[PDB]
């Protein structure tokens, strides 16, 4: 058994068959699998021919935009000691990675960057989503706009003396026009003052009623000094039609933060085409657990 | 419980005297034992009652069903799942509970299967308990000189016991005085006729001597006395029953096939796991992860629903058998009949009816045949001559037996008749084609009768003549044809009378040898009209002197009789032989009768010859002829006792029609073992206790239900509640049909294994988002798939199954490599490709092109990256991309169902085409419809994306698997074509299951 | 179109589920019909 079914010397068989059999089976499987691969490839090519290069056919799973930030928190918590420097390195490294893309050296010349209104403005349509006109042009976004959180003055961005920053960002969506709430009698409390129509407001607060007192002064930095996103940086034409495109950013400094205590801060954007979800905690709003333990 | 001392042939102390017997056990031949001494022995050794069987609590058999071979594989799978969960819990945070759900599901599957199988075996046990009818019995013992009737459980060794025709022999007795006492030794020794028990000794074999009564035997006619020699379990049938209980069970063929199947499944499972383990370690992954990968691949390669499907498959064929009155106690004993290739049968009670019946009759120099079949379905014997009428009057008058009171309901053949067997058969034949014998008897008053002398060997009697025109007297005598022939001088030919010249005397001699050679017992009936002038109506013929002329009588004709076989016995034997099943007769009856029954049922085909037949046809000694020229052989038990192992092997290896006669139960067991030693499956069909050791050791036992014994009924595996023999043919047919169906269903449940493992393999090697989730694999293996696999059992035959030769056990298996090459190699591959196609389509329509999917799993899984760029530049949060992955799982599962359509259609037939067989199986159609409705329900019902995580699909996706399905159908169709046109070619020895 | 191109991000999943359920129900019925067609 053990030895025979492995190699017999009368019928000159190996594993069961002779030399010519293994060849017949190997050749059959090679031809069969080859046909299988060619058919799968053809059915995938017709697919590639069914889609467009300038626009996703279905855009319903990304209708309400998200709200992400610059620091990379494992459990949406920012905990670091003001003494030990090797505690907030993971934060600064990320922050830096994000801001390192807004360097002025990158934004230079007429192509493909264009100087836009230093004050919030309205939408700008660079035509349709075609290749007729060459690569469209995107507005320039300077670093310095963010005043105390830019890594140009205090590289650390704040984490050095108990005053961290948080760069918020709106998820890039093709052909998405941000629309803000109007001045009618129904509007949240916060939003009344500084109603620049052209600015999408972002406002942070405390999750619980108690934590209010323990959170100090939320100082926002942005385009024009407002706490929002200028409508002029939209819409986004997609990578293919707008490479070298920069999305607005908003810095948030959590000055006067109580020491040695976990604070739950929820930031939220307001607008018409903006809707939140009880399941996705990053759709329109975001949560952060800051704890500057020193 | 020494088995060797129980395997030996019975010994005894028969060859002794009445003084030696009374001196060995202690007992007064005329006064018996004393009550004090009787109780001293009763308490000294135990009551005269057989021990009860070894009971069995219900939780024990429930635990038995919870284990086994298949259930054990599922048990190890559940254990592995929980181990991997414990690991993931101690190594990482946010452990997915996928493994725990899969483990509890596997455990539930095993528990449910056990409950169902146990319930079925319990059903059969209850209907089986409704047959043991045990009415207490009391014997007649003589103590201190007085007769008393005490319970059978109070008889001891040494007391005197008296029996009377109609009672049962309590224990093993030693006859001391008898008065024409006959006994029925059919159950123990298998002797069809009543052997007379005489106080004298006659044969060295205790079963052949007449001075010993046996346990469970009944005294037909007469009375006798005897000393209890053996009592309790120490009796003959006690040792036989104890031996039967002390025999092993074995391991059916279906179980061995399932075992080798699990062997292959585990071979390929551990192979894919250890290989992808070394590969994962070669690509960088850590050990902790590689271990989980190994366990995941091994657990993934295990058919969970195949257990319930196989159990239902086997259960379906059992209900049909129960519809035709064929009940199986176990569940796998339904397939053993189809795999049988050598059936060892019993004669008395199984091959025959164990009831004496009038077979042939002689009258008007012509042999006439009578119907000897249970339901009376045959040919009449021309009841138009006067000779027959005179014969009916002779037999109906010169006969003292009468039907037992209150039988007005049963049929003419199954009613109880008080009297001898010959007179009973005669009474039944006359009551059958001559109307009510009670009126035929009251129509002619019997005046004087001279009983049966052992010298006269003839029974005569005179009665009045019912002729209203003739007041004469009628005389009728019956007896052995030679004695009666020497007392006649006339012959009633066609009514008239004629002399007894040597011409008819020689025709009578040839008729006597014709009926005698047929293994029948022939008798002669004659009568004479007494002259009313020499014996007036007033003269009384007292039975003292010669008042009747012994000679010068008128012989009317001979009347033979013998026990006929059951109705469907010849047809069933022929059907079994047609299917290539070797029929070997094994019985403890006389060889002269066994050979005749063998030739009459088909065991010894007409034309074949034995060595003695050749020596008789040539007129030369038997030691000169060569035994190779004889196809059929009759092996005597006495000669079987002195035969080596090789000799028996040669007996079965050179003789095709074998008949073992005068074989003891132990020898029956030896014969069954001699058949197994070679390598063929054996099925023993019997009824008495002598068949218990044969039915137990055989691969499958078939016990009779009405004519069977309780011991052989409890030790058998299949019961024939209707005592029909054609059921054996039905069983051998069903056993095959369900085998080819098991093969088809197995290939069906195994084809889906590939499109359920490939996604994870490409997930680890190519780093793409997980294609097939776990709750979808569960919805496939334990949901939709169940109904179609169950339906595959209802498939009819393709070719004649009762024509092909029996399957070879050493070469043709149940699951070979030809199946694995199809399910795992060709169909499953196409199904996996179709699933991946629908997958890539769903991800390409939402924004993730195939070029950007390779290398994303690290960020596609990360729970803290809320900005994942797609092929177009859009930013997707974590939950949004997860929703798309789940929708891809839903579409993958639906693609599986779509390809399963064509797989169930190509699995319906193994060789034939679909346009030939036809879609006449309504269950399969219902399976397809339900399989589709379930998938649509699981996707479109609200709250499913929350409970099971399955999102709705867009009507354009459902059509991504259709081309693959049609291609599967076309490939298998052309496959099943070259096999037909080219028999024995490459496609056959490579893809023909 | 233009600014108010809100339809470009909406899908009537409700109507789709309703139709898919009607169809599933019909298929289930037909199945039952075929199964019992013969035992009456
Ligand atoms: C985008 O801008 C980044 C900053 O640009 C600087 O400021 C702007 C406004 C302009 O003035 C520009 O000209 C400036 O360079 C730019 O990142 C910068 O890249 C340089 C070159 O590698 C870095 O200089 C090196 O510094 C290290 C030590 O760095 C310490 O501080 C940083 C934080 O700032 C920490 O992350 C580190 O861990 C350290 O704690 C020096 O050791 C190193 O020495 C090298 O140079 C000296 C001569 O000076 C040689 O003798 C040595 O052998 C070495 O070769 C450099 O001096 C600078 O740190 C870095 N800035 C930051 C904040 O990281 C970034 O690359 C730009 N990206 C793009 C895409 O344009
Ligand atoms: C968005 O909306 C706010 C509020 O608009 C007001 O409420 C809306 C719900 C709706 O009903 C509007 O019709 C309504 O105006 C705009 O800001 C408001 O602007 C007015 C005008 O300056 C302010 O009213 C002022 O109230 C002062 C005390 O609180 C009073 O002293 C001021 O005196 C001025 O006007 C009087 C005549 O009434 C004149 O004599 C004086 O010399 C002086 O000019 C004046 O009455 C409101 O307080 C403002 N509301 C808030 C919350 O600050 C806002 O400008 C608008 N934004 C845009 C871009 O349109
Ligand atoms: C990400 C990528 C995805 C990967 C997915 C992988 C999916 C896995 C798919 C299939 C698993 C394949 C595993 C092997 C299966 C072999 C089947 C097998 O073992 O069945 C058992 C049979 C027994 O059969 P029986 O009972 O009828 O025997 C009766 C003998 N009597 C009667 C004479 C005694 O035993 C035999 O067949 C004998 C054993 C023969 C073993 C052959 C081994 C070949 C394996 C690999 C070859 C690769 C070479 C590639 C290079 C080619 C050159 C170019
Ligand atoms: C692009 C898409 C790709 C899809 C690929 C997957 C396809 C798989 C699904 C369906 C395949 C259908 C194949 C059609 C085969 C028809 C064969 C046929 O017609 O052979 C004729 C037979 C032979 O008769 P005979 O001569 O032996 O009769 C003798 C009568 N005597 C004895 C009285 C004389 O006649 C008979 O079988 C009797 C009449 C039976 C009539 C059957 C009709 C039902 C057929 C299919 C059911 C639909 C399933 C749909 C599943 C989707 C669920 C949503
Ligand atoms: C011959 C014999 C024929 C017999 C045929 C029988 C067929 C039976 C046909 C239908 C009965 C199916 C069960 C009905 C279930 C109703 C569930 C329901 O009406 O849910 C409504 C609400 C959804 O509310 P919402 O939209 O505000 O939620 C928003 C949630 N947000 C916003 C957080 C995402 O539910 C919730 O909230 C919680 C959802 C609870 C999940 C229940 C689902 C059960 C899960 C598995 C069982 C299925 C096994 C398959 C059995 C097959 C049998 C053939
Ligand atoms: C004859 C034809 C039969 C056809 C039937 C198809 C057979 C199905 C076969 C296998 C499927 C059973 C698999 C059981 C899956 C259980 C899943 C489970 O337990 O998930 C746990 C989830 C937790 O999820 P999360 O962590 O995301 O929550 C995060 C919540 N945050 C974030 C808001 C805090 O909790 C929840 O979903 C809560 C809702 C609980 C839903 C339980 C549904 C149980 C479904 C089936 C069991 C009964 C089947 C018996 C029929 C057998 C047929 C032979
Ligand atoms: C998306 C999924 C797509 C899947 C598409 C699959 C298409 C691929 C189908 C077939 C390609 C395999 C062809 C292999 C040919 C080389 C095999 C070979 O070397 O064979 C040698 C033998 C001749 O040796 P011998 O027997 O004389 O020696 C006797 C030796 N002893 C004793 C061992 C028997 O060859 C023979 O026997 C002749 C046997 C030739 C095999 C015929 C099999 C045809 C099966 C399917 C074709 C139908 C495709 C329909 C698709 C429609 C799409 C819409
Ligand atoms: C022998 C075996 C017989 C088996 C018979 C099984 C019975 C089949 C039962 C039902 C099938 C009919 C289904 C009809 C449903 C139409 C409903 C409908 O209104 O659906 C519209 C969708 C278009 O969706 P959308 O995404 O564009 O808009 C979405 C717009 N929102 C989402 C904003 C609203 O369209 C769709 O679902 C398209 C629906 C699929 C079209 C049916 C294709 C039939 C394929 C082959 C049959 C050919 C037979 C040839 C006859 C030969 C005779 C000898
Ligand atoms: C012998 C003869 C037998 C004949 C038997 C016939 C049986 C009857 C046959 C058909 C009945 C059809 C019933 C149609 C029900 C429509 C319900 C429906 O359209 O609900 C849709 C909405 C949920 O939409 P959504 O906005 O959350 O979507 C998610 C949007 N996102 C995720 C983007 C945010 O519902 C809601 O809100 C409220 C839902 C309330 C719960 C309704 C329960 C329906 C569940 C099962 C019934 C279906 C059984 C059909 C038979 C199949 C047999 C296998
Ligand atoms: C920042 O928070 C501190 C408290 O942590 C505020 O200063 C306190 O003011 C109260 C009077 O209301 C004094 O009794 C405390 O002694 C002060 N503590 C300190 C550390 O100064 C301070 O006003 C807050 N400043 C801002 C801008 O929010
Ligand atoms: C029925 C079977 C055997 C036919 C198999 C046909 C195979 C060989 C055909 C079907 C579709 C074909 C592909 C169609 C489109 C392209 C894109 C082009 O830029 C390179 C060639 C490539 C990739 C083709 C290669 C060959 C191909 C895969
Ligand atoms: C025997 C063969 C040829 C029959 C093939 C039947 C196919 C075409 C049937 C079977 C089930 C059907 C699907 C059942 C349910 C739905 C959901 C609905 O909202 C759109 C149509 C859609 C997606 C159907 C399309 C057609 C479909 C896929
Ligand atoms: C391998 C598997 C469990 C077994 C399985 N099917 O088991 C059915 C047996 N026929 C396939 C499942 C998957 O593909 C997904 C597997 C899951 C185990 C746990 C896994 C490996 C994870 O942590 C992520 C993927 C999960
Ligand atoms: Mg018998
Ligand atoms: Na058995």
């Amino acid at each position: 058994g053990w030895k025979k079914f492995l190699w017999d010397s009368e019928k000159k068989e190996f594993l069961g068959r002779t030399g010519s059999s293994w060849f017949k089976i190997f050749l059959f499987y090679l031809i069969f699998y080859g046909c299988l691969a060619g058919i799968f490839i053809g059915t995938i090519q017709v697919l590639l021919l069914t889609l467009s290069d300038f626009e996703p056919k279905y855009q319903d799973r990304v209708a309400p935009p998200g709200l992400s930030h610059a620091p990379y928190a494992i459990k949406t918590e920012i905990s670091f000691s003001i003494s030990n420097p090797k505690s907030y390195e993971s934060f600064v490294k990320s922050m830096h990675k994000l801001m390192d893309l807004y360097n002025e050296s990158s934004q230079a010349g007429n192509s493909p960057f264009e100087d836009c209104s230093d004050t919030p403005a309205d939408y700008i349509k660079r035509g349709d989503l075609d290749d007729s006109q060459g690569q469209k042009k995107a507005c320039r976004f300077s670093r310095m706009w963010l005043k105390n959180c830019s890594g140009l003055d205090d590289t650390t961005y704040g984490y050095a003396e108990g005053k961290p920053c948080v760069v918020a960002k709106l998820n890039r969506i093709i052909g998405f026009y941000p629309k803000p709430l109007k001045n009618t009698t129904d509007l949240p409390e916060e939003l009344q003052a500084n109603y620049n129509q052209y600015v999408l407001p972002l406002r942070c607060a405390a999750k619980r009623e108690e934590d209010r007192e323990k959170i100090g002064s939320i100082e926002y930095f942005g385009l024009g000094g407002y706490a929002g996103f200028p409508l002029q940086y939209y819409p986004y034409y997609g990578k293919r039609l707008q490479k070298k495109y920069l999305q607005p950013l908003l810095a948030i400094q959590f000055t006067n933060l109580t020491q040695n205590m976990e604070l739950r801060i929820e930031c939220k954007v307001y607008g018409e085409n903006i809707d939140y979800s009880e399941k996705d905690r990053f759709r329109g709003r975001f949560e952060v657990k800051i704890e500057v333990k020193s | 419980d020494l088995d060797e001392l129980k395997k030996e042939v019975s010994m005894d102390d028969h060859k002794l005297s009445l003084d030696e017997l009374h001196n060995k056990y202690g007992t007064d031949l005329t006064r018996g034992l004393t009550n004090a001494r009787a109780k001293e022995i009763l308490a000294r050794d135990g009551p005269n009652s057989l021990t009860p069987p070894p009971t069995t609590p219900e939780w024990i058999k429930f635990c038995r069903q919870l284990f086994g071979g298949f259930s054990i594989l599922l048990w190890i799978g559940a254990i592995l799942c929980f181990l991997a969960y414990g690991i993931q819990a101690a190594t990482e945070d946010e452990p997915a509970n996928d493994n725990l759900y899969l483990g509890v599901v596997l455990s539930t599957v095993v528990i449910v299967t056990g409950c169902f199988s146990y319930y079925q075996e319990a059903k059969s046990s209850r209907i089986m308990d409704s047959f043991k009818n045990m009415v207490p019995q009391q014997a007649l013992v003589i103590r201190d000189g007085e007769k008393s009737t005490i319970n059978a459980e109070f008889v001891v060794a040494g007391d005197l016991v008296e029996v009377k025709g109609g009672d049962r022999i309590p224990a093993d007795l030693r006859i001391i005085s008898a008065h024409g006492c006959k006994v029925d030794n059919s159950s123990l020794t298998g002797e069809s006729e009543p052997q007379t028990r005489s106080p004298e000794f006659s044969s060295e074999n205790p079963l052949e001597t007449r001075n010993i009564a046996f346990f469970s035997t009944n005294c037909v006619e007469g009375t006798a006395r005897g000393v209890v020699v053996y009592t309790g379990d120490r009796t003959v049938m006690g040792r036989i029953a104890t031996l039967a209980s002390g025999l092993e069970v074995g391991r059916t063929p279906i179980a061995i096939e399932i075992e080798h199947f699990i062997h292959i499944i585990t071979g390929v499972a551990v192979f894919l796991g250890v290989s992808f383990f070394i590969l994962s370690l070669i690509l960088g992954y850590s050990w902790l992860e590689a271990v989980i990968f190994l366990i995941g691949i091994i657990v993934a390669n295990v058919p969970e629903g195949l257990l319930a499907t196989v159990t239902v498959c086997l259960t379906l064929t059992a209900k049909r058998m129960a519809r035709k009155n064929c009940l199986v106690k176990n569940l796998e004993a339904v397939e053993t009949l189809g795999s049988t290739s050598t059936i060892c049968s019993d004669k008395t009670g199984t091959l025959t009816q164990n009831r004496m019946t009038v077979a042939h009759m002689w009258f008007d120099n012509q042999i006439h045949e009578a119907d000897t079949t249970e339901n009376q379905s045959g040919a009449a014997f021309d009841k138009t001559s006067a000779t027959w009428s005179a014969l009916s009057r002779i037999a109906a008058l010169c006969n003292r037996a009468v039907f037992q009171a209150g039988q007005d309901n049963v049929p003419i053949l199954k009613r109880s008749v008080a009297g001898d067997a010959s007179e009973s058969a005669l009474l039944k034949c006359i009551e059958l084609c001559c109307g009510s014998v009670q009126g035929m008897r009251d129509r002619n008053p019997k005046i004087v009768e001279i009983p049966f002398n052992s010298t006269n060997k003839y029974q005569l009697s005179i009665h009045e003549n019912e002729k209203s025109s003739e007041s004469r007297y009628l005389l009728v005598m019956k007896g052995a044809p030679e004695r009666i022939l020497d007392r006649c001088s006339t012959i009633l030919l066609n009514g008239a009378e004629e002399p007894l010249k040597e011409d008819m005397k020689e025709a009578f001699q040839n008729a006597y040898l014709e009926l005698g050679g047929l293994g029948e017992r022939v008798l002669g009936f004659c009568h004479f009209a007494l002259p009313e002038d020499k014996y007036n109506e007033g003269y009384p013929f007292d039975a003292d002197e010669p008042n009747f002329p012994t000679t010068d009588l008128c012989f009317v004709g001979l009347m033979a009789m013998i026990d006929p076989p059951r109705a469907a016995v010849p047809d069933a034997v022929g059907k079994c032989r047609s299917a290539g099943i070797k029929v070997i007769m094994v019985t403890g009856d006389h060889p002269i009768t066994a050979k005749a029954i063998a030739k009459g049922v088909g065991i010894i085909s007409e034309g074949n010859e034995t060595i003695e037949d050749i020596a008789a046809r040539l007129n030369i000694p038997i030691g000169q002829v060569n035994p190779r020229d004889a196809k059929a052989c009759v092996v005597h038990g006495s000669d079987l006792k002195d035969l080596s192992t090789e000799v028996l092997d040669d007996i079965l290896h050179y003789h095709t029609e074998i008949v073992f006669a005068r074989t003891s139960p132990q020898q029956k067991l030896i014969i069954v073992e001699g058949c197994q030693r070679q390598g063929a499956i054996v099925a023993v069909t019997g009824d008495g206790v002598n068949d218990s050791p044969a039915l137990k050791k055989a691969d499958i036992g078939v016990a009779m239900g009405i004519s069977g014994s309780d011991v052989s009924k409890q030790a058998a595996d299949m019961i024939l509640l209707d005592d029909n023999f054609a059921s054996i043919v039905t069983g051998v047919e069903e056993g095959r049909l369900i085998f080819d169906n098991l093969k088809k269903s197995i290939a069906y449940t195994l084809t889906s294994n590939i499109p359920e493992i490939t996604p994870f393999l490409v997930f680890i090697i190519g780093n793409v988002p997980l294609p097939l989730g776990t709750v979808t694999i569960l919805c496939i293996d334990l949901g939709t798939d169940m109904v179609p696999a169950i339906s595959l059992a209802y498939e009819q035959a393709e070719s004649d199954i009762m024509k092909r030769q029996p399957r070879n056990p050493k070469t043709d298996k149940l699951v070979n490599e030809r199946l694995i090459s199809m399910a795992y190699g060709q169909i499953g591959m196409i199904q996996a490709l179709g699933g991946f196609f629908s997958y890539f389509v769903i991800l390409a329509e939402n924004g993730f092109l195939p070029m950007d999917l390779i290398g994303k799993r690290v960020r596609w899984d990360d729970r803290w990256i809320s900005d994942v760029e797609d092929s177009f530049g859009q930013q997707w949060t974590y939950e949004q991309r997860k929703i798309v992955e789940f929708t891809c799982h839903t579409s993958f599962f639906i693609s599986i169902v779509v390809v399963q359509w064509a797989d169930l259609i190509i699995c319906k037939t193994r060789r034939n085409s679909i346009f030939q067989q036809g879609m006449k199986n309504k269950i399969l159609i219902f399976g397809l419809f339900e399989e589709t409705a379930l998938a649509a329900f699981l996707s479109y019902c609200p709250g499913t994306d929350v409970a099971l995580r399955m999102y709705p699909l867009k009507p354009s996706w459902w059509f991504c698997a259709f081309p693959y399905s049609l291609i599967i159908f076309l490939y298998d169709e052309m496959r099943r074509f070259i096999i037909r046109r080219s028999p024995g070619g490459w496609v056959e020895q490579e893809t023909y299951y | 179109e233009g600014p108010d191109n809100d339809e470009r991000f909406t899908y009537d999943y409700y109507r789709l589920r309703v139709v898919g359920l009607i169809v599933a129900a019909v298929l289930c019925v037909i199945g039952i019909i075929i199964l019992l067609a013969g035992k009456c």
